[PDB]
C-alpha cells in the first residue's frame, strides 16, 4: 500500500491535519495506512478512522441521492428520452460508494473485529460493520439485497447484546449504536414500529442513568439523546 | 432521520 | 485520456450533473475530457469549465492555507518540533494545487486561447489564466516566482486591454476580470493603491453605463459591483 | 478581499 513506508505516528499526525484541512479523502487514506500497520487501534485512532470514512461516504451518499432522484424523475411518464447517462453517472458514483464500504468492511474483517476484545473498542467496530452494511443496503436492489440487510442487522444485533451486558445505558457508543440501528429498521428493514420502541426504550433507559454522571459525561449522552428524541419526534 | 453524524472527532 | 470513449455532448451532460450532485473533481474531469474533443466552448460550457476547476483548486487552496498556518506556527519561539509531517503534508497538497492550475494552463494553452477571437471567449479565457497564475503565486516561493507573478498579470492585462476595447463597462465578464486583477495587485504584486484605483474606476464606470441595460442585465452587474464595492470598503 | 467566488454556474 502506497502508506507502508510511512511510520505509523506519522500517519496518525497527518490525519489529525487532514481532518483540520477538511481533507477527508486523505484522512481516510493516512487512517487506512495506520490500521494496515497491524496494531490495535486506541479510542481516539478508532474516532479518527470513522470520521475519516463517514466523510468520505457522506459525499457519496449525498451525490448518490442527487442522482438516483433525477434518475427517478427520467422514468415518469411524459420526461423526454435523455439517453444513458443519468444512469451511468449514478452507477459510477454507486460503484465508487460500494467501493469505500468494502474497504471499511475489509479492514474491519482484517483483522480490527477479531482482535478487538473490550467492549468499547468491539462494540464500537460492530456498530461501523452495521453502518456500512446499511450504506451498502441504501443503494441495493439485486439478488443480495436481503443478505446485505441481514449482514447490518447481525452487526448491529452482536453489537447490542454485549452492549446491553457491558455498557451503562448512558455510554454513548451504547447510545449512538442503538441510534444508528433504529434507523436500519426504519430506513431499511421497513420496522418503523421496532424502530420507535428502541430509540423510546434506549432514551428512556439513559434518562434514568444520568444521574450518575460527571457534568461532561452528562453533556456527552445528553448530545445523543437529543438525537433520539429528533427522530422520534419525526416518526411520531 | 438521522443517524449519528460522525463528521468531527 | 479516460474521457476519450465518452462522446462530447455526454462529457457535458455529465459535467451538469456532477454540478448538482457536487462532485467537482468528476465535473472537472468530463470538462477536461470535453475541452479535448477539440472543438470551441460555448458561452455555457466555458462557465461550466471555470465552476468545475473553481471548487476544485478551491478546496486545495483552502486545505494549503490551514497547513501553511500550522507550519508557519510550528516555526515559532518556543514551539515543540514535531518533525517534518505538516511540512510533508502541506507540500503534498501544494503539488496537488500547482498540478490542477498546470492543468488548466495547458488547457488554455492547447488550444483554448489561440482559438477564441471572440471578445467574450478570449477575455474569459485570459482572465483565467491570469486566475491560475495567480494561484500559483500564492504558493510561490523560489526563483521562479517573480516569472509565475509577470505571469498572471501579463494574462490580466492583455484580457483588460481587450475588455476595454470590445466590451461595455457593466459588461460581467469585463467586471470580474478587473475585480479579480485587483485582487492581484492587492494580494499578490504588492500594489495595493493600483488595486483600489481599479476597482474604483472600475465601478465608477459601470455605475454610468446601467442606465442601457434591461433588468436582467442590471441585476448581473450591480452583483459584480458589490464585490468591488466590498473589497473597496476592506481595503479603505 | 475576494475575487469572484465562481463556483456555482
Amino acid at each position: 500500500g502506497a502508506m507502508g513506508s510511512m511510520e505509523r505516528a506519522s500517519l496518525i499526525q497527518k490525519a489529525k491535519l487532514a481532518e483540520q484541512a477538511e481533507r477527508y479523502e486523505d484522512m481516510a487514506a493516512f487512517m487506512k495506512g495506520a490500521v494496515e500497520k497491524g496494531e490495535e487501534l486506541s479510542c481516539e485512532e478508532r474516532n479518527l478512522l470513522s470520521v475519516a470514512y463517514k466523510n468520505v461516504v457522506g459525499g457519496q451518499r449525498a451525490a448518490w441521492r442527487v442522482l438516483s432522484s433525477i434518475e427517478q424523475k427520467s422514468n415518469e411518464e411524459g420526461s423526454e428520452e435523455k439517453g444513458p447517462e443519468v444512469r451511468e453517472y449514478r452507477e459510477k458514483v454507486e460503484t465508487e460508494l460500494q467501493g469505500v464500504c468494502d474497504t471499511v468492511l475489509g479492514l474491519l474483517d482484517s483483522h480490527l473485529i477479531k482482535e478487538a476484545g473490550d467492549a468499547e473498542s468491539r462494540v464500537f467496530y460492530l456498530k461501523m460493520k452495521g453502518d456500512y452494511y446499511r450504506y451498502l443496503a441504501e443503494v441495493a436492489t439485486g439478488d443480495d439485497k436481503k443478505r446485505i440487510i441481514d449482514s447490518a442487522r447481525s452487526a448491529y444485533q452482536e453489537a447490542m447484546d454485549i452492549s446491553k451486558k457491558e455498557m451503562p445505558p448512558t455510554n454513548p457508543i451504547r447510545l449512538g449504536l442503538a441510534l444508528n440501528f433504529s434507523v436500519f429498521h426504519y430506513e431499511i428493514a421497513n420496522s418503523p414500529e421496532e424502530a420507535i420502541s428502541l430509540a423510546k426504550t434506549t432514551f428512556d433507559e439513559a434518562m434514568a442513568d444520568l444521574h450518575t454522571l460527571s457534568e461532561d459525561s452528562y453533556k456527552d449522552s445528553t448530545l445523543i439523546m437529543q438525537l433520539l428524541r429528533d427522530n422520534l419526534t419525526l416518526w411520531t | 432521520a438521522g443517524s449519528i453524524p460522525g463528521r468531527r472527532s
